[PDB]
């Protein structure tokens, strides 16, 4: 269960570090382009 | 225990789809500023 769980946890925070540097960079070109 | 980790999973899961929101907005507000 705790198995499981850990995993679940690990899978998680690599999708979301994926998404979070995908988001910097389109605020960065997003600020590009505004200005 | 396990129900500590499940605390952290709901967390993460939670912004997990706050992210995948933030990027489609993104995507979306960089197309039309590239009008």
């Amino acid at each position: 269960e705790v198995k499981q769980l850990e995993a679940e946890v690990e899978e998680l925070e690599s999708e979301i570090w994926h998404l979070e540097n995908e988001v910097a960079r389109l605020e960065k070109e997003n600020a590009e382009c505004e200005a | 225990k396990v129900k500590q980790l499940k605390a952290k999973v709901e967390e993460l899961k939670s912004k997990l789809w706050h992210l995948k929101n933030k990027v489609a907005r993104l995507k979306k507000k960089n197309a039309e500023c590239k009008a």
